């Protein structure tokens, strides 16, 4: 997954091992939309100023 | 051979050339062995040779 992204930089990763492939590890990823804060609010002037 | 008894000069046709140094330097061990197994490998970047 890491190598697939080709956004802005050339990521290089060495081949791991023939036996270290199945090692497990925990990595969380938030899945919540962030477009509901950018609505038109009656208090936006305070947001801009601060 | 008419001028030198033995020289570092060869005539092999290159294959799978490397773009420039510091990429062959950090690639991996036993991963570059496959490169040399298939035949000659050429490094393009200019060097300071004496």
């Amino acid at each position: 997954r890491i190598t697939e992204m080709v956004n802005d930089r050339r990521i290089m990763i060495q081949k791991l091992t023939l036996a270290e492939k199945p090692q497990v590890m925990r990595h969380v990823t938030t899945e919540i939309n962030n477009d509901l804060f950018f609505k038109m609010s009656p208090v936006a002037q305070l947001y801009i100023y601060h | 051979n008419r001028f030198f008894h033995l020289h570092p000069i060869v005539t092999n046709q290159p294959s799978n050339t490397i773009k420039n140094a510091q990429l062959w330097n950090e690639m991996r061990l036993e991963q570059q062995v496959e490169h040399i197994k298939a035949g000659p490998v050429r490094i393009i970047g200019p060097f300071h040779v004496t």
